[PDB]
């Protein structure tokens, strides 16, 4: 009993597209224009961010084709840097990052779904929390039932969000083709090079939030059909399409709303729909919520698989990484992920942990690519069907180092708090993983708990 | 490597009593999901609804800027109509939503037969230059209102001739200027126009006959409330700028009484708040009260209208040999050629633009807040009693940040004594509130401040805020 290989190229493309296209494209442009000033500067920032993301996606595609095992961005560190850094990353990932991200996406979905009912007065939180919890529970139940259903849902919602973006593109083209625009040929008016790079890089930073999630396919490798060919092809198909769609969407946004209207807006898509439709203007927010819905699925699935891998190496209790003999799904991992995600509904400052951990992704990516180069240097005997030309990873590493330096520059105090939280993961490693000769009264308790969970869920250990 | 295998689990987990619990827990999970959905639905249904917007126009959003004499605005030099393109950027800085240009038509003297409102006076420029200015202003999201007062050079606004000819000429002028692309009109000194009510109503009708985003402004000099009200008996959507407010109402109680009486008499309709029709604030106020009145006019329920130079406090009593109606703007220390050196550094726009405690910075902050906050945009207004000489009121629209303005018009320090006890429970003031700004430097910004021990320095204003809490 193992996890069947039932993810095709189309499913991988859908996963990447649905993960990347979330809610960033509907909110971030306000911040990008605020930190850039001129529309042309914003457009060039978005193009540069797209190129940077394409470079990183190619690097990760080659790396994941070299090491074909699930739990990516964590298995690479486990193989290269050893066990302790891998556990240090995994503890933070399962403790703060994943549940907070999933809950934030669920809250965005809940708030944008209910927006037409309360167009001006804010949506009550006591209902948004319930809607988010219902979404999380329904998606985790769907994932627990079967794997094919999750892929079908992801495909449908990726198609839905692509259709919404296409609708925005057509609306922008209709607006621009009917006559005067006066917002595109004077594009460098108010070209703010404020503090020169001292602000320009910050603009780039904002764009990066819209280009996040291209590495979530590596989480679900060794579950694809012929990964050696499909893994790079999916990324190659996905990334340029996303970049082009983002650029066209920004152009359509600029063809309708003035600069002062944009900087005074909290949701550019809502204003665009209000202007261009008037009646049936609720279409634009609803789709946005639907988009977030898909994102939640695209998270939970991957998250579960990560924890699955986390239990195969002994870094997590053995109850995880156990498969239902009939459904062939990791029920305990999904249940644990859902419980951890729902546990964050009591946090009234959920929008701060993201600020606490903003350098953690770039550091992990840089470490993974450094391990890529070191593994290429020391072990020139592995199979590499794809081999990116050198001097590309070193430039990406330099960019990641500059990015983490910028992240420290922006907000140092909670970056230090994040360092402390990360360092807090050593005692748990030394107690659970390092300490083998445990007292006899603890092994029996753990065994009884695992047996009870097995009997409740009807899950068997993985056999190869 | 910790737990049973497939065979042992199959043996020990298939007995009855272990398969019943799984189905029971599944049913419990689904029932809990249904209950959560029902709770969310009943919470959503049993919630207060939003309040519909009042369909604000373009002149309902911010302040109006008046440029009386066009020659003196650009300082000493050419007063060509295109020069405004160099100064227009500044209007955006001030975040003004309008611009009332002075009369720019041909005007020889009191002879009506030679004066026409159709042709632009050659000194100011040409029609093409005006069209370029209008297009540039429209591209900058700033509207232009054209003053159509026939006899502005002469002492009398009209020619003291028979009215009907002048009325026909001006009504012909409105059509042509509307076709040109102006966004509004203004007429001043209507007290010298007999039967002005009918003419004003007809001009409003012909202005609204083009579009619903067209504005007409009338100006008087009468401070009598009944005389002001008689003009608006037949007109509902007319902005009447008058000297009603500036009637030596230095004391706070008289000003509060005037404001409340006017708002009650007009039926809480939309109005225009200004001290005069063509005069600066300094012409009616001492230098110690300019900040207080600027804080007042940016929070009252209406459109604030300011003359040019009111953001930095010009006056005609500091530079001798100047007209009382057309002071020269102080752009720099070289603004005034005569007495070369009388102009200091703090009386110029560039000096105040870098000082964080000048009139210009306060004006910019107030204009930014007024044109962005919904409560200040179209919120309900309620003034409540306070100490002997304090004007205290609150602005609150539906659920946004409620604003509380307290002004001390007395010349000595005094407490607050904010005993309302009559405001509706939807906007009851709490124990603590923030602090956006104060007229006199010396108070920290942003820090919450208790409103029980409020001490006010002489001639001070406060702009506290507090969120909505049912
Ligand atoms: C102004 O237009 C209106 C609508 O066609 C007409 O008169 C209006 O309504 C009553 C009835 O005459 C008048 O008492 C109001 O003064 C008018 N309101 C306005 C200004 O719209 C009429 O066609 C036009 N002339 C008048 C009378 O103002
Ligand atoms: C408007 O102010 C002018 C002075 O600037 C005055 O107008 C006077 O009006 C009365 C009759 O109402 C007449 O004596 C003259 O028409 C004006 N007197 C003058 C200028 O000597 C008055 O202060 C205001 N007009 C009003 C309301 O009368
Ligand atoms: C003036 O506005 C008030 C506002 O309600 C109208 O009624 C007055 O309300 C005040 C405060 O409760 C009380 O003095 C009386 O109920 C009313 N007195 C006044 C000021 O008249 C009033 O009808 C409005 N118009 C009048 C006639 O002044
Ligand atoms: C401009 O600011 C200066 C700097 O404080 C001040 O100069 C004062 O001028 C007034 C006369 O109006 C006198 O009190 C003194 O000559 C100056 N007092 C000071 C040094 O504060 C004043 O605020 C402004 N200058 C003016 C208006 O003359
Ligand atoms: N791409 C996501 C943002 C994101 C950021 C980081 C991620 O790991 C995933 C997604 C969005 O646009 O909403």
């Amino acid at each position: 009993v193992t996890l069947q290989r039932n993810i095709t190229l189309l499913n991988g493309v859908a996963i990447i597209v649905g993960t990347i296209i979330g809610s960033g494209i509907f909110v971030t442009p306000t911040g990008v224009l605020k930190e850039a000033g001129s529309p042309g500067l914003a457009l060039v920032v978005w193009a540069a961010c797209g190129v940077f993301s394409i470079v990183g996606a190619l690097c990760y595609a080659e790396l994941g084709t070299t090491i074909s095992k699930s739990g990516g961005d964590y298995a690479y560190m486990l193989e290269v840097y050893g066990s302790l850094p891998a556990f240090l990353k995994l503890w933070i990932e399962l403790l703060i990052i994943r549940p907070s991200s999933q809950y934030i996406v669920a809250l965005v979905f809940a708030t944008y779904l209910l927006k037409p009912l309360f167009p001006t007065c804010p949506v009550p939180e006591e209902a948004a929390k319930l809607v988010a919890c219902l979404c999380v529970l329904l998606l985790t139940a769907v994932n627990c039932y079967s794997v094919k259903a999750a892929t079908r849902v992801q495909d449908a919602f990726a198609a839905a969000k692509l259709l919404a973006l296409a609708l925005i593109i057509l609306l922008g083209f209709v607006q621009i083709g009917k006559g005067d625009v006066s917002n595109l040929d004077p594009n460098f008016s108010f070209e703010g090079t404020k503090l020169d790079v001292g602000n320009i890089v910050l603009a780039l930073y904002s764009g990066l939030f819209a280009y996040g999630g291209w590495n979530y396919l590596n989480f679900v490798t060794e579950e694809m059909i012929n990964p050696y060919r499909n893994l790079p092809l999916a990324i190659i198909i996905s990334l340029p399409i996303v970049t082009l769609v983002y650029v066209l969407t920004n152009l359509a946004y600029f063809t309708t709303l003035s600069t002062e209207q944009m900087l005074s807006s909290e949701a550019v898509a809502v204003d665009f729909g209000n202007y261009h439709l008037g009646v049936m203007s609720w279409i634009i927010p609803v789709f946005v919520g639907l988009s977030c819905f898909g994102s939640v699925n695209g998270s939970l699935f991957t998250s579960s698989r990560l924890f699955f891998v986390g239990s195969r190496e002994g870094h997590l209790p053995s109850i995880l990484s156990m498969i239902h003999p009939q459904l062939l799904t990791p029920v305990p991992s999904l249940v644990f992920t859902c419980v951890m995600t729902l546990l964050y509904a009591f946090s009234k400052d959920i929008f701060s942990v993201i600020n606490f951990f903003s350098f953690f992704n770039w550091l992990c990516v840089a470490l993974a690519i450094i391990g890529m180069i070191w593994l290429r240097h020391r072990k020139p005997e592995l199979e590499r069907p794809i081999k990116v030309n050198l001097a590309l990873p070193v430039f990406f590493i330099l960019a990641c180092l500059f990015l983490i330096a910028v992240s420290f520059w922006k907000t140092p105090v909670e970056c230090g708090i994040g360092f402390t939280i990360i360092l807090s993961g050593l005692p748990v490693y030394f107690f659970g993983v390092w300490w083998k000769n445990k007292p006899k009264w603890l092994l029996q308790g753990i065994f009884s708990t695992t047996v009870l969970c097995q009997k409740l869920m009807q899950v068997v250990p993985q056999e190869t | 490597f910790t737990g049973l295998s497939k065979e042992e689990l199959l043996k020990v987990a298939g007995s009855p009593g272990w398969v019943r619990t799984r189905w029971a827990l599944l049913l419990l999970f689904w029932l809990g999901w249904l209950g959560m959905l029902a709770g969310a639905v009943v919470i959503i249904v049993r919630a207060p609804r939003c309040r519909e917007l009042p369909a604000q126009k373009w002149w309902h959003t911010g302040a109006l800027y008046r440029i009386g004499d066009l020659q003196a605005f650009q300082g000493h030099g050419a007063g060509n109509l295109a020069g405004l393109k160099g100064r227009l950027d500044y209007l955006s800085s001030l975040k003004v939503k309008g611009l009332v240009l002075g009369p720019i038509h041909k005007n020889q003297k009191d002879d009506v037969a030679q004066t026409d409102l159709l042709q632009i006076d050659p000194n100011f420029g040409s029609k093409e230059d005006f069209d370029s200015l209008l297009q540039s202003a429209k591209k900058k999201s700033i509207r232009v209102i054209l003053d159509l007062t026939p006899n502005y050079r002469g002492e009398n606004s009209w020619f003291s001739t028979q009215v009907d000819t002048v009325a026909t000429k001006v009504k012909d002028a409105l059509e042509f200027w509307l076709q040109a692309g102006v966004d509004g009109f203004q007429v001043r000194d209507i007290e010298n126009l007999k039967d002005a009510s009918s003419f004003l109503a007809e001009w409003q009708n012909i202005t609204k006959g083009f579009s619903e985003d067209r504005l007409l402004i009338a100006g008087t000099n009468s401070s009598d409330l009944q005389q002001i009200l008689s003009l608006l008996e037949s007109n509902k959507d007319l902005l009447l700028t008058s000297s009603y407010l500036s009637d030596s109402g230095s004391t706070g109680e008289h000003t509060k009484s005037l404001v409340t009486q006017y708002l009650n008499a007009t039926g809480n309709r939309w109005c225009s708040w200004s001290l005069s029709q063509a005069r600066l604030l300094t012409s009616f106020l001492p230098a110690q009260l300019l900040r207080l009145y600027q804080l007042m006019l940016f929070t009252l329920p209406g459109t604030p209208v300011f003359s040019y130079g009111d953001e930095i406090g010009l006056d005609a009593a500091a530079l001798p040999g100047q007209p009382m109606e057309a002071p020269v703007m102080l752009w720099d220390e070289s603004s005034f050629p005569d007495i070369p050196g009388a102009v200091s550094a703090n009386m110029t726009v560039k000096g105040q633009s870098e000082d964080p405690g000048s009139l210009l910075s306060l004006f910019r902050r107030l204009s930014d807040q007024r044109s962005k906050e919904r409560s200040l945009l179209h919120g309900d207004f309620h003034a409540f009693s306070a100490g002997p000489g304090l004007f205290s009121y609150i602005r609150h629209w539906d659920q946004n940040e409620r604003f509380l303005v307290v002004l001390n018009f007395g010349d000595v320090g005094l407490s607050a004594g904010l005993q309302a006890s009559d405001l509706p429970a939807s906007a009851s003031l709490p124990a603590k509130a923030d602090l956006l700004l104060s007229t006199q430097p010396g108070r920290e910004e942003g820090s919450p401040l208790e409103l029980e021990r409020l001490k006010l320095e002489p001639h001070e204003g406060l702009l506290l805020r507090f969120p909505y809490a049912a």
